[PDB]
RNA sequence: AUGGUUUGGCACCUCGAUGUCGGCUCGUCGCAUCCUGGGGCUGGAGCAGGUCCCAAGGGUUGGGCUGUUCGCCCAUUAAAGCGGCACGCGAGCUGGGUUUAGAACGUCGUGAGACAGUUCGGUCUCUAUCCGCCGCGCGCGUCAGAAGCUUGAGGAAACCUGUCCCUAGUACGAGAGGACCGGGACGGACGAACCUCUGGUAUACCAGUUGUCCCACCAGGGGCACGGCUGGAUAGCCACGUUCGGACAGGAUAACCGCUGAAAGCAUCUAAGCGGGAAACCUCUUCCAAGACCAGGCUUCUCACCCUCUAGGAGGGAUAAGGCCCCCCGCAGACCACGGGAUUGAUAGACCAGACCUGGAAGCCUAGUAAUAGGUGCAGGGAACUGGCACUAACCGGCCGAAAACUUAC
């Protein structure tokens, strides 16, 4: 459960290390962003030599959540951190490499490229 | 519209053929005996009256025993009426006929009616979902009270203020019957049906679906 | 347990005996574009909340520097088979303290 | 046994525990005591389970009783006659008799005693 | 808040008439031979000689 | 020309007191409509708009700055409406601003001091009588006393919406672009019910452990230290959880599109008529409802016994069906009420067994110098859940509680 003013680690190689959630897209007055949700985020920490800079307003997708998320078959998946991957308007990563596992929810949300790039999908 | 009287047993878990989980509430749609026919020419409305539950013959008072004897069936604990639409619909029931669980079929949509749990004297926060006032920043003993009540200097009728909550008849619509176990007279209804375990419920074919 | 007659119909046998602490690999069938494959989840059983049909167990694993926890119903048909590798020696019924331990400190004694 | 639904007896949980232990001690010491009806109502199951421990009298059960009774003479009587006396009775070791209301505060009084039939 | 007005006699009496005590029901019992009335709540105790009868 | 939503003007109202701005909480109304709904002409090719009529059912976001309203900005959204109600709401809250006494700066004054200039600090009282409103009972009434099941006059609640997929990359369009109508799935917010799952709580549950005192001592335990502190934690309550909902259909209509045609030999959606036509209206869905005084209906049960005054009516007593009190209780509950049981009994407690929680009891033996470890042993301990079991308590018991007749018609 990620909401406004929440901080997420970046699971990409875009040079951003940490982003702050600004909005949860997907309907007015929407509250929480789970795995597979797109958020508007601002970069708080960045690699000194990276392509992105601090204070950039970007669009990211949540790939891990600390709060366990139910699945259709009654099983649950839970990670140890909230992580996001910066994307462009066409739902492709702005980076070239994804770090750490991701959830299966990225398949039904049509994030095929992120799924393919990920080391493992759970 | 079919109907039957039952009892809420509890809720459990089952899996359908796509391996998804279905949380199902178990309802004991026990045997019901038709006790009276309401006809337009006699009562002004068409309806059928069903009896359910098992009770000792020494517990029924004389008026009830007389009514059951006039019907021609042995007494039961609970009695309720099913309101049909027209005489053509009520022609298919006759007194003494027994209804069991198989009147419903798998995948059917049903309307369960029961009495909600009691919650006692409840505040506006719980009875009506009022947002509270601040817990700090100077708020003085108003952490849960409604606040304003709002020319004529009169509290208009319908004020959503605190009071007794619960214990009302509730209908849940468009519940799917996952399975109709004919051996035990048990309906497996996907979803949560009103009331506590062991309460009386009425299962009717959905009016919408 | 009044609902037992309902329960036993869907109850699933052949389930191996295991306790919190053992290391198991769970063979989980998944859907990948409408075809079948079995994805193996190997980790430590950190809890088991008895419920009969609603029995659940939790397997925790460390993968690529991030811990992952997965909760499965014990009698879920989505699990084709469970295999227990080793038996662990623990003093608790629920191993929640393992969520704060990494590597050397996160090891489990062997029975 | 079943914890009290409402507020505790002595005004706190620890006070209620001490009250119950003392009341059981007096009951086993004398055979019948007179107290307010809620106190006897709460005392019945507690004393009945202590007697159950005494019935199957082993060292383990003796220590189980001592961790509540705290009085060694009462424990000795409980494991020497009260236990063996109820050897062939399954439950219902105590009975409650309602008596006349108290004068100072109109508190309903009741007398709780061990059955000796 | 303070009463804005003095209650009339009718209203005061009508509200005051609700403050009353109900009569307990009594049943007969034989203690030491002589019959006497006792509340049914105390019947068993009277039969056991646990209530003082003046 | 409207309105008294803006500054005004009057001083009719209060100086033996009518709280002054914003904000929070909770509303209610208007339509001069922000979205959704129906339209029309387009300087409308389609898309999309422009503008305009009908339409008030629902909805109308979260933050930065400022005491702020206002306002600017940041992200969204279908949309981020305008107003009335003491510019709603301090015996509901705040006290940041304004509006006492302290102090400073600028300016004015010789000075005490002053400034619809600034700056820091600065007591917000009350046990609800009446009306009102939310809930709950007692009494009486409904032409004998009761009990089941109900009809419903009449009210209340609810009414939101997006994206994607097929039709269709077609109509139109130089192309770009881009459809109508109709089906399907998944969502956001809101609401209700529920506790199988997840998660929270846990003051009579299990285990670990610190300090100290006690149980003569060891062992094993106990009291106190926020339940001493920690790790878990079934039931109940709950949401962060589960499931369901907003309908479909009909009727009369608005703007509007029409048919059949007069006055007025033609024409005219019209003055006669007849049709279509919206989230608005009436039904439809859910709930309350016969104190609905027109006090309803269908049934079933009791369906009788005295005494007194004076025999006119009344009064009193005892009963039936039934009810209440006392009693055992409840997931029903402030009290009351409601629901169940009452020996012809499983209502509660105990007891036995299971489920579940905890996690391997005590004693003994073995190994070790000891801390401690292994066996006996899925051990011991235990609340709520389930099934058995009259062992304990529901008792040799009290109080209430049933008919004037007449008129007409058949």
């Amino acid at each position: 459960m990620i909401q406004q003013e929440s901080r997420l680690k970046v699971a990409d190689n875009t040079g951003a290390k940490e982003i702050l959630c600004i909005r949860v897209l997907g309907g007015s007055s929407r509250r929480y962003a789970g795995i597979g949700d797109v958020i508007v985020a601002t970069v708080k920490d960045a690699i000194p030599g990276g392509n992105v800079k601090r204070g950039d307003v970007v669009k990211a997708v949540v790939v891990r959540t600390v709060k366990e998320r139910r699945r259709a078959d009654g099983s649950y998946i839970k990670f140890d951190e909230n992580a996001a991957v910066i994307i462009k308007n066409d739902n492709d990563p702005r980076g070239t490499r994804i770090f750490g596992p991701v959830g299966r929810e990225l398949r039904e949300k049509k994030f095929m490229k992120i799924v393919s790039l990920a080391p493992e999908v759970l | 519209r079919k109907g039957i009287l039952g009892t809420k047993l509890g809720m459990t878990q089952v899996f359908d053929e796509n391996n998804k989980v279905v949380p199902v509430t178990v309802v004991k749609a026990g045997p019901n005996v038709v006790t009276r026919i309401r006809t337009t020419e006699r009562d002004g409305y068409s309806a059928v009256q069903l009896a359910y539950g098992e009770i000792s013959p020494r517990k029924v008072i004389k008026p009830v025993a007389g009514q059951f004897a006039a019907a021609g069936v042995n007494p039961r604990r609970h009695v309720a009426e099913l309101r049909l639409d027209d005489e053509a619909a009520v022609a298919e029931y006759e007194v003494g006929q027994e209804l069991t669980a198989e009147i419903f079929s798998d995948g059917a949509y049903v309307d369960v009616t029961g009495t909600s749990k009691g919650k006692g004297f409840a505040g506006t926060m719980k009875r009506h979902g009022f947002r509270g006032q601040g817990a700090a920043h100077g708020a003085q003993a108003v952490h849960r009270r409604p606040g304003s009540i709002g020319t004529p200097g009169r509290v208009f009728k319908g004020t959503r203020m605190s009071g007794r909550m619960g214990n009302d008849r509730v209908t849940t619509q468009n519940l799917k019957v996952h399975k109709v176990d004919a051996e035990n007279g048990v309906l497996l209804i996907k979803g949560a049906i009103p009331g506590r375990n062991g309460g009386l419920v009425v299962v009717r074919s959905a009016i919408k679906r | 347990n009044t609902l037992d007659f309902v329960d036993q119909a869907s109850l699933r046998d052949d389930i191996p005996t295991f306790s919190p602490g053992d290391t198991v690999n769970v063979h989980v069938k998944v859907i990948e574009g409408s075809k079948e494959r079995i994805q193996v989840f190997k980790g430590v059983v950190i809890r088991r909340q008895g419920g009969g049909i609603s029995e659940t167990f939790t397997v925790r694993k460390e993968s690529y520097g991030v811990g992952v926890e997965r909760t499965f119903p014990v009698h879920s048909p989505n699990i084709d088979h469970i295999d227990v590798l080793t038996r662990g020696d623990v003093r608790r019924a629920k191993l929640y303290y393992l969520r704060e331990l990494r590597g050397k400190k996160a090891k489990i004694k062997e029975k | 046994p079943k914890p009290t639904k409402g507020p505790r007896l002595g005004g706190s949980s620890s006070h209620q525990s001490a009250l119950l232990a003392n009341l059981a001690t007096s009951l086993f010491e004398h055979g019948r005591i007179k107290t307010t009806e809620p106190k006897a109502r709460a005392l019945r199951p507690y004393a009945e389970k202590l007697i159950t421990h005494a019935k199957k009298g082993a060292l383990h059960n003796r220590r189980e009783v001592m961790k509540k009774i705290r009085d060694k003479d009462v424990v000795h009587t409980l494991f020497a006659e009260i236990g063996p006396f109820y050897a062939d009775r399954n439950g219902g070791y105590t009975r409650i008799i309602k008596v006349e209301n108290r004068k100072g505060d109109n508190a309903p009084m009741a007398v709780i005693e061990l059955v000796r039939e | 808040a303070v009463p804005k007005r003095r209650m009339s006699r009718a209203n005061t009496r009508s509200r005051r008439a609700q403050w009353k005590a109900e009569a307990p029901g009594l049943v007969t019992v034989s203690v030491a031979g002589q019959q006497r009335k006792v509340p049914r709540r105390l019947l068993k105790a009277a039969r056991l000689g646990l209530v003082d009868l003046d």
